């Protein structure tokens, strides 16, 4: 048999009571169970089609049957019923969107759940159009500063770019992006109006209470007023966490459309995966590797590849995405890690073990890595990060004789520099002059548990007294031969007096 | 009023006529000498739900009818729920009589709504120096309790459920997931022996929900939202910072993943449920911080194959905030109760929430072990003779804190005859932070042992010589 | 948990239990030379 | 002297050897349970692969 | 003949025909759609009814929408105006510089080049690598494949590839970019420009685009590298030149197949497979071959899931290759870049008679060096290095040595480690690998053959750091 086989369609067949209801536009629910709603109707429904039920939740038209509809139900299939009527919206699944969702924390669907009131959008945006193709893409070029001297340093994310953030539990993967969304104040604040970056934070399947802190601490920042907080936690439905990422995607997709620059952040990719692995496991689909679908490739890759870096005929917009996929014993070689890896231009992984051992933030420096990030990095930052990057990978090859034991104090005066405090992003200046102090061996005298202490005392000495030097470097965005001078005089005298 | 159509299994199907009832309903088997619930998990199309059972489907015949109560499965809840054993249909079990209570409450509610969740991690102060000083207890979080038996894991449960109800007045309760019946009564009669829980006045502390491993994995796939809605009673209508128990949550699990394959679904990886991360978020969101109250779960955790990176291990590690571990040498070398000072974790265990001065006490206190245990394997092969003397000050300032960790229990004082102690956050850190500074470097090493306030430390110091 | 016993050197058959097996057989052969050479001198008698 | 040296030797080889022989038990012991995974994973997969096909 | 749509369920779409069933592998261009949906027909399901694979989204699809048979193929423009154009799976440009004009069309399903046909001329493509160059050299005209795991080099080793032939290759070239980042297309395309291999102003240009990415659906990305192929053909056999066939990745392709099978309604194969996934990539790869008319020299990417070789997509592809170039992530872990392992990198020119007697003398004897490195490596792992035999010790040191000299600075990977792109000559190559084996270089330090190209740059290097 099939699904409209069933005898009630077939009395209302035979009886010919089959005018009074509308079969063209409204539609009964046959089967509702393991999350995907089998209806009978919606002659006129569209693929991807959203589909709004009885009971108040919508829902996704996803295989159209020549007999029925099987559509999955973003919410707690508890609430449908058979013989509900299910209903067309006449729109492909869409999500509000615009700067009135700026501060607001939405769900999957783009409903508030703040209780600040309805989002004020005038525009809706489709939530699975196409990646944009080579011709409307230009190469990276602006600067994202993330605020954390290690990533603004030796691996540098550019605007328009797809960095990962890899590693295990525990090991401050959420830190660093919420450390990215507070360091872009210092821009949204300015009238810079192209160095702007509205970030968004997409999280998927992590808990309620984690969200709500994360939350808090935007706010206490003053960060939640250019930051948009997609929540798809783990109560939610599979469906839910599934097309969370998608909605923040065409929510920044906005502002890369017209000339602004977005970023958007992925919080557990992985979990997104999982709950796409049930979502096609209960639709009877043959699983591959690690019982996930075939297609959970495409899942990422539809979706990182509207990140993309836009060129002047098209507004010169951009969209950074920031991934997170969790991993198990550090595994790099899994399934979903790999296909990630695939899609996205770099990695940034948190060792566990360095972890451990105190050194935040736990970034891997041999295995981290940023395809398209020396071309959208500052020219001073560069100068002292090419330096800093040589140093470091030399004091990583020879991890008794003079050189070597020079070379390994210079690389432990640089990890011990490299270490960074949380919820404190760092200027770009500053961190320029920080790793000038190190890398120009100003740092070879000091005890290496003193280092955290001299840049603590630093920052306030520079930041307070000598504003007019970090002003020149930030203007200029190199450093200057007299800056260098100037740089190097007021670093020496610091050491002198820090004693 | 349906009518059952299937009896494969476990798995019942009853077809309606009127009216279907939603998934998640609670269904009544009419004629059966005792209660048989249902609860509807599809529905089948053709007016008719697949139900799951909570008891022994023998004796059900094709054609009996179904009452549908008109909502999940409802349990007695309430303060006089105290003190009693009932299942995951709430039915008492203790044979003491019906459980009278003014209320009833679904197993299968919401997850607090975003607002209702609290912003600000708070520590849950358990009275225990080891727990409260290296690992401490955040409110609304959960607690992943490994070790089995020979550590005293039921004496440490008693002590923290009768801790929790003198400090913060909150009560407990004790879900035990596929819990042995031989266990069941063993801990049941040990708690009665403890005063947690009395047969005679109103004082009892905790409420038990056990789900015997002989019930079908239906039962056990509730029993933990059962007594989850005992808390949440708790939480909501009284206002109190409850403490769940989930022993344990693997078999929670395994009651999932055996759910989920009656249902012919087709399973994820190392044989398990497709909707395992969605069904753990379910159990777990709702165990949080809301503005009425908490709830607090204690759960403990069997790792299959030992293995830490298997599906269940780390979906239950992803939802927990820290970890209490009683490792069998420590338990060995004296010092109860048993929690492992290194292996123990908390996830809030942050100068940002903890304070400044509570994370360097904790962090010293670890770092003292930690070169007590290098030093003890110095010790081992070469001599004692070979470390210098601020490696002996250390080997004794951690011998002297590892025995400071040890704490006599108020559910222990009937039999080990010592006095059971609730020493305050304050006074741990204060004590820790002491010792670590050398002042009591004069004491003797035995003057710290099963003590709880320093100033007990320095009584008993001069009580020997 | 995992676990292991005894002989487990050799079924590997990896590099350790082919030098063992290589290390056996060489203080073998010795020994059976010098076996040899003691039942010659003997049989002479 | 010459006795003293090479004991002291023994005993810090012996112990690299095991520090060593320790971390290659605990990589190998991380693959061991991916490879065990695995194989239940795809044995269930060919089960109900079997099933659905009939 | 004008059909309905039936159903919709993913990338597959089923329309039924009341009259003039089309034939399989018959494009099916869908009415009152904004863009151009064209289904290709796949099976023939009965009670005139044929199931098609879409060539881009189905969104907005209604069950009973007029969809109109084309009667052929899918048909691209191909001619020496597809130089220097960038093209889609269905062969329209999104360069927006205008329509292809070209005099005719190609269809995108053709069969492979008959027996007879095919060409058994081999000689030697040398490349300018020393791994390549050394262990595994590759021939012109034949099937190159670079296999590795995610983020091991392979993009950056087919880049370097393409510097080091394409521009000084005489006869054309042909990019199919299936499954990859369009970012790295747009790069692809704009270096092309620079570099002046793609002129936008007269028609000089030597190489022509054809990209499906990840963003496209399945249909797409399993019909993209036909298309590539498609071109090379014609310039293959209707312009007797001599042209080089890039495809990355075409694992992809497998992948598009996956997905699709399941919809498809067909019982997946080992690891979720399709169970025709040895037949089409066969009937895709036998069609890039040299036959007689000309020659493609053909250099795939293929992807290696979780790193397993023994995945059946990066299995089957084995037996299409004449040289394998087989990444390994452990090597990329020390350092050492390329990271081919040359004990897993094969050849077919890999024989005295072809590459000449010294040659293979050489690479046999380092390839027996490094295995006899790495079955000492468990003995030096546990006990250490100080319980090895003198020529133990040597060999150790000597292979050593030569993995470090493996390695070659890449002038497309100036931008990335600061050091010069290096191409080594075969002779220079083979020189200093037989100097390294014989022992004229046992004093000098393992570093001092780190990322330097000819052996006199090792011991330039080597003097340095005295
Ligand atoms: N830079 C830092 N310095 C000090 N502590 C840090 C730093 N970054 C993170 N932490 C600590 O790490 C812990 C949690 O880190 P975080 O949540 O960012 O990691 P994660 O791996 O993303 O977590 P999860 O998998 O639980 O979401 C907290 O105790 C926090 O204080
Ligand atoms: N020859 C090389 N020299 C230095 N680094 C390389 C080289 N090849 C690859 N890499 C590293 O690999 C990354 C690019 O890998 P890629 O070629 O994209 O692999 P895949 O195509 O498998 O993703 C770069 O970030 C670079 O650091
Ligand atoms: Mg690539």
């Amino acid at each position: 048999t099939t699904t409209a086989e069933v005898s009630s369609i077939l009395e209302e067949r035979i009886l010919g009571a089959d005018t009074s209801v509308d079969l063209e536009e409204t539609g009964r629910v046959l089967s509702i169970g393991d999350g995907i709603a089998r209806v009978h109707g919606l002659r006129n429904v569209q693929a991807e089609e959203m589909v709004e039920f009885s009971s108040g939740l919508k829902g996704m038209s996803l295989n159209l049957e020549p007999d029925n509809v099987g559509v999955v139900v973003f919410g707690n299939d508890k609430l449908i019923k058979e013989g509900d009527i299910v209903k067309r919206t006449g729109a492909i699944v869409d999500v509000p969107v615009g700067e009135e969702l700026l501060g607001r924390v939405v769900d999957a669907l783009g409903n508030a759940i703040d209780g600040k009131g309805p989002i004020g959008s005038k525009t809706r945006r489709r939530v699975g159009l196409k990646a944009p193709g080579i011709i409307p893409r230009i190469s990276v070029r602006e600067p994202m500063q993330t605020g954390i001297k290690a990533v603004d340093s030796l691996v540098p994310i550019g605007r328009g770019q797809r960095e990962l953030i890899i590693g295990d539990r525990q090991t401050g993967k959420t830190s660093i992006a919420i450390d990215t969304i507070i360091n872009q104040k210092r821009f949204n604040d300015g009238t810079d109006e192209k160095k702007k970056l509205y970030c968004i934070y997409v999280a998927i399947g992590q808990k309620r209470s984690t969200v709500a802190q994360l939350v808090k601490r935007l706010t206490d920042a003053d960060a939640m007023k250019y930051t948009i907080v997609v929540s798809a936690t783990a109560s939610d439905a599979a469906p839910l966490q599934y097309l969370a990422p998608y909605s923040g995607c065409s929510m920044g997709e906005y502002f890369r459309d017209n000339g602004k620059h977005a970023l958007i952040i992925y919080d557990d990719l992985s979990k997104q995966a999982v709950a796409y692995r049930q979502m096609s496991l209960l639709l009877r689909r043959p699983p591959g590797r690690e019982a996930y679908p075939g297609d959970v490739f495409y899942l990422h890759s539809r979706l990182l590849e509207r990140a993309a870096k836009m060129n002047d005929a098209f507004g010169g917009g951009s969209l950074t995405a920031l991934p997170v996929i969790e991993t198990q014993a550090g595994d790099v070689s899994a399934y979903i890690p790999t296909n990630v890896i695939s899609i996205t231009d770099g990695q940034i992984f948190l060792e566990t073990e360095l972890f451990y051992k105190g050194i935040r933030p736990a970034i891997n420096v041999g295995l981290s890595v940023s395809r398209v990030g020396s071309a959208a990095q500052t020219r001073a930052m560069k100068q002292v990060a090419g330096t800093m990057k040589l140093e470091l990978a030399q004091y990583r090859e020879v991890a008794l004789d003079a050189a070597t034991q020079q070379l390994l104090s210079r690389g432990v005066r640089l990890t011990e520099l490299l270490k960074q405090g949380q919820y404190a992003p760092m200027a770009i200046e500053e961190q320029v002059a920080v790793i000038y102090a190190g890398v120009r061996g100003y740092l070879d005298k000091l005890e290496p548990s003193k280092i955290t202490k001299f840049e603590n005392a630093f920052l306030s000495h520079v930041i307070s007294q000598h504003q007019a030097l970090l002003g020149k470097i930030r203007a200029d965005g190199k450093i200057s031969e007299e800056t260098d001078a100037k740089l190097k005089e007021i670093v020496t005298n610091f050491l002198a007096g820090f004693e | 009023t349906g009518r059952i159509v299937a009896v494969i299994g476990a798995v019942v199907d009853v077809q309606f006529d009127e009216g279907l009832p939603p998934i998640l309903n609670a269904l009544e088997v009419q004629g059966r000498e005792t209660r048989l619930v249902l609860e509807v998990a599809q529905h089948l199309g053709e007016s008719t739900v697949r139900t799951i059972a909570m008891d022994g489907t023998e004796g059900l015949v094709r054609g009996q009818k179904v009452l549908d109560s008109g909502a999940p499965i409802k349990i007695p809840v309430g303060p006089e729920t105290l003190g009693r054993i009932m299942n995951v249909i709430g039915e008492p079990i203790d044979e003491r009589g019906p459980i009278k209570t003014k209320q009833f409450a679904a197993i299968h509610a919401e997850a607090p709504e975003f607002m209702e969740m609290s912003v600000e991690q708070e520590i849950l102060v358990t009275g225990i120096k080891v727990v409260d000083l290296l690992a401490p207890y955040a409110k609304g979080g959960k607690i992943g309790l490994f070790g089995g038996a020979g550590v005293g894991k039921t004496v440490l449960i008693m002590e923290l459920i009768n801790n929790v109800a003198k400090a913060h007045g909150g009560y407990s309760v004790f879900a035990g997931v596929g819990e042995r019946t031989r266990e069941g009564n063993d801990l049941y009669h040990e708690m009665i022996e403890s005063g947690v829980i009395n047969l005679k006045d109103a004082t009892s502390k905790v409420a038990l929900v056990y789900g015997q491993m002989n019930e079908p994995p239906g039962a056990r796939a509730r029993v933990a939202l059962t007594g989850l809605t005992v808390a949440e009673y708790f939480r909501d209508q009284e206002g109190q910072d409850v403490l769940l128990f989930i022993d344990n949550i693997f078999r929670f699990t395994q009651a999932g993943s055996e759910v989920s394959a009656l249902l012919g679904r087709i399973p994820s990886a190392v044989g398990y449920q497709p909707t395992l991360a969605t069904d753990m978020g379910t159990m777990q969101e709702r165990i949080t911080t809301t503005k009425k109250g908490s709830i607090t779960s204690v759960q403990a955790i069997y790792v299959p194959a030992d293995d830490l990176t298997d599906p269940a291990p780390a979906t239950t590690f992803a939802h927990l905030d820290a970890t209490t571990v009683l490792s069998r040498a420590i338990a060995e070398l004296g010092i109860y109760p048993a929690v492992d000072p290194l292996d123990s974790t908390s996830r809030i265990m942050d100068p940002n929430i903890v304070g400044s001065e509570h994370y360097d006490v904790a962090r010293g206190v670890q770092k003292i072990l930690q070169d007590y245990k290098s030093l003890q394997d110095i010790i081992a092969i070469l001599g004692m003779d070979e470390l210098s003397e601020e490696d002996k000050l250390t080997v004794s300032r951690a011998r002297k804190i590892q025995r400071f960790l040890s704490q006599p229990f108020q559910v222990a004082e009937v039999f080990t005859g010592h006095l059971g102690k609730l020493v305050p956050l304050k006074e741990t850190i204060k004590g820790f932070q002491q010792i670590l500074a050398g002042e009591y470097d004069h004491l003797p090493e035995q003057a710290f042992y099963m003590v709880g306030p320093i100033e007990e430390a320095v009584a008993k110091a001069d009580k020997l010589a | 948990g995992v676990r292991s016993g005894a002989g487990a050197v050799r079924d590997a058959g990896g590099a350790f239990g082919k030098k063992e097996q290589a290390d056996e057989e060489r203080y073998f052969r010795a020994r059976a030379r010098e076996q040899l050479a003691a039942l010659k001198k003997h049989h002479e008698n | 002297e010459s006795t003293t040296s090479e004991q002291s030797a023994r005993m810090t080889a012996m112990d690299n050897a095991s520090k060593n022989a320790s971390e290659m038990i605990d990589k190998l012991t991380l693959t061991f349970n991916r490879t065990r995974q695995a194989v239940i994973t795809k044995e269930l997969i060919e089960i109900i692969s079997g099933a659905a096909a009939l």
